[PDB]
RNA sequence: GAAACUGCGAAUGGCUCAUUAAAUCAGUUAUCGUUUAUUUGAUAGUUCCUUUACUACAUGGUAUAACUGUGGUAAUUCUAGA
RNA sequence: AUUCAUAAUAACUUUUCGAAUCGCAUGGCCUUGUGCUGGCGAUGGUUCAUUCAAAUUUCUGCCCUAUCAACUUUCGAUGGUAGGAUAGUGGCCUACCAUGGUUUCAACGGGUAACGGGGAAUAAGGGUUCGAUUCCGGAGAGGGAGCCUGAGAAACGGCUACC
RNA sequence: UGAACAGCCUCUAGUUGAUAGAAUAAUGUAGAUAAGGGAAGUCGGCAAAAUAGAUCCGUAACUUCGGGAUAAGGAUUGGC
RNA sequence: CAGUCAAGCGUUCAUAGCGACAUUGCUUUUUGAUUCUUCGAUGUCGGCUCUUCCUAUCAUACCGAAGCAGAAUUCGGUAA
RNA sequence: GAAUGUUACCGCAAUAGUAAUUGAACUUAGUACGAGAGGAACAGUUCAUUCGGAUAAUUGGUUUUUGCGGCUGUCUGAUCAGGCAUUGCCGCGAAGCUACCAUCCGCUGGAUUAUGGCUGAACGCCUCUAAGUCAGAAUCCAUGCUAGAACGCGGUGAUUUC
RNA sequence: UGUACAACGGGGUAUUGUAAGCAGUAGAGUAGCCUUGUUGUUACGAUCUGCUGAGAUUAAGCCUUUGUUGUCUGAUUUGU
């Protein structure tokens, strides 16, 4: 079995207890009680009716539901390899990064290479 | 019922055909993002805790976030939203869904684990699927490894070896 | 080099003549009363904002798809979950 | 012919544009540095003009009907002021105000086997009739209403609803 | 109050008289309400209900041209 | 209302079913006939309401017969 | 309700009354039967019609709970709170009553008729009949249900003191 | 003279719909104040919001009470 919710009061409708209504547009309403039913037929607004759950929740009364959204104070904690880099050697080369004389000497080599490049290019142009 | 559970760090996933109707009555009347007890559903899941991610009910209509009901509804959905892909730019569309409350109407419930309990799970924790792709961007690789601003991502590159015939290559 | 993201275009064509009797339409004017993608011709020394450390410019951050797989409906160019 | 083009003072902006894009080719200075400079392109990009358009707009012109002579204005009909909206003028809409405006030189209403025109048959001339129909402009996507995307649609071989 | 020496409440003046007390069965008398349907009831819509004031709008046939006509039929109405 | 008889009908055959001409009975729910009671009054049609009774049974229960293949139908019995 | 010796309790059960009724659907079965056309039935199941006897969890109705709130006019200096308005009016409204407008329940054994029969003579056969005898109906009587003879009865308890 | 009874009180359950009183930098606004604000202040002003699912009623034929306060020998008749 199941329990349901009055359209008007928003109340548990234990089985059998209460009425049901089926408008021509196929909207199925349920009513715990003829009180709610009669108000509905009067075309009242539960948000204006005071004892109703809609008014309750629209005026923010009994607000023990929500508390807050949690936040984690840390990082993802994965400086992992990219599946083709061998993380051990990856960290080894990351540590070799400081004391950058290796890359500096490669730059100096390609630098004298650019020197000789302009030189030999001018030579061929001559 | 079925529990399509996932462990996102291991990247693993498995369906579990559940009974113990009352140990899923616990799951009844539950929203998305909420976390209930593995032990409460199953001592095989003792100590674990999941998070109700969502699920498909009968007629395959998924659970959508934010609507706050168990019953099905027809929403005039639009782009940038679950449960509808547009086959044209500008197309809004009316589709039927089920909402963000849990009940017997559901058939498959999609769960994600946030904590690993005391025991181990056969198809989730004992296994771990790898990262199918490596980062294709320079700085993403560089920060993923923690190298420097200048540590030559070009040579820290990923190389994924595959053989066409006997000729093999990393592409 | 499929698929997919993206950008374009899908507002043209084609069909019919139901509507409509100062309305469309035809010739004839104006926009000194307006939009105009696209093409075509020209066109952005001045962007550090307690502007001194507040900030990489041999250059910065974010997914997300496709895909991997779990999959759910009897059915949908149905779609969620990781 | 302008309060035009255009320029400057003073501020406004939740902040607009001012290339983090891509293919080829690789060229030159040496201060011998991956220093500095360099070409042919594609893409996109603020403004102005242009072009294909688009929307409004001036004068003239439409078949039969008086067994239709008064019509329009409640709640826009005519004008004006201010404002809103529009991409833009303007009753397009509102607030307020004057009460006007069309009419036998046939208003208004009805009917149309009426979309209109360029044109077709037919003839000495005059003309009568037809013209949905290959070209031009309009309207529509089963009837209606609405709207997103977009430069451009009130799109329908696109969405929403009702019938 | 309100169109009103209507109806309802009150002031002045006048009355508090009509056998009373206890319970609250039927059947009555007088008053009322009733889901769904709606005159199927009955000689017959008898009785009862519904409508109802005011403002605004709109108004048929027929006509002795005077009327029909509150025609029909619809909208609105408080307080500050 | 029910019987006796059976010329005939029923393809052929009087009787499955009908049964003319003739005839014996029953009932008092008609309508007459009569005028016993009732004219110093038995309240006078119908409907409504409500019970009870008879059966010459419309249906239902069980059965028999048929010109009853089945279905449907007809006749008849115990039965109110 | 007097009277039975008193009073109280438990019972019996004469006699009288009596009630349950009909249909549909699925299945049997598109079977039987029928050349074909068409087209059954018993058992079984679920449901309903009519009638009855209770009950008020649910729903509906009713509302002098004059319980809560509101509304009009008027009176109480105003407010607060109240009176009058033949129960002033409206909305809600429990309890109680109540509804095929709601719900629940509504028994099984014997003797029998008609009819069909068993053996069986008269009538050396034959025959349901004559003696005997079987099954058989919404019938009849019992089971059951209602009241309990107020002049029908039984069992039991306690039966007054200064 | 007691797991006694009764009237009140309490609690619960139900009904209704958020009491009066106070406050408000709420309030259509209209008048007056001046040191003319930036909540300016003052008089009036439906209504709104908070205390308030508050308050009220609740067996009279609802339930329950570790509570309180009381009550508990008046008459008549009866014999195998």
């Amino acid at each position: 079995m199941k329990v349901e919710i009055d359209s008007f009061s928003g109340a548990k409708i234990y089985p059998g207890r209460g009425t049901l209504f089926v408008r021509g547009d196929s909207k199925i309403f349920r009513f715990q009680n003829s009180k709610s039913a009669s108000l509905f037929k009067q075309r009242k607004n539960p948000r204006r009716i005071a004892w109703t759950v809609l008014f309750r929740k629209h005026h923010k009364k009994g607000i023990t539901e929500e508390v807050a959204k949690k936040r984690s104070r840390k990082t993802v904690k994965a400086q992992r390899p990219i599946t083709g880099a061998s993380l051990d050697l990856i960290k080894e080369r990351r540590s070799l990064k400081p004391e950058v004389r290796k890359a500096n000497r490669e730059e100096k080599l390609k630098a004298n290479k650019e020197k000789k490049k302009a030189e030999k290019a001018a030579r061929k142009a001559e | 019922m079925k529990l399509n559970i996932s462990y996102p760090v291991n990247g693993s996933q498995k369906t579990f055909e559940i009974d113990d109707e009352h140990r899923i009555r616990v799951f009844f009347d539950k929203r998305i993002g909420q976390e209930v007890d593995g032990e409460a559903v199953g001592d095989e899941f003792k100590g674990y805790v999941f998070k109700i991610s969502g699920g498909n009910d009968k007629q395959g209509f998924p659970m959508k976030q934010g609507v706050l009901l168990p019953t099905r509804i027809k929403l005039l959905l639009t782009k940038n939203v679950s449960c509808y892909r547009p086959r044209r730019d500008g197309e809004r569309k009316r589709k039927s869904v089920r909402g963000a409350i849990v009940g017997p109407d559901l058939a498959v419930l999609a769960l994600v684990i946030v904590k690993k309990g005391e025991q181990e799970l056969e198809g989730l924790t004992d296994t771990t699927v790898p990262k199918r792709l490596g980062p294709k961007r320079a700085n993403n690789i560089r920060k993923f490894f923690g190298l420097s601003k200048e540590d030559d991502v070009r040579d820290f590159v990923i190389r994924r070896e595959v053989t066409k015939g006997e000729k093999t290559y990393t592409k």
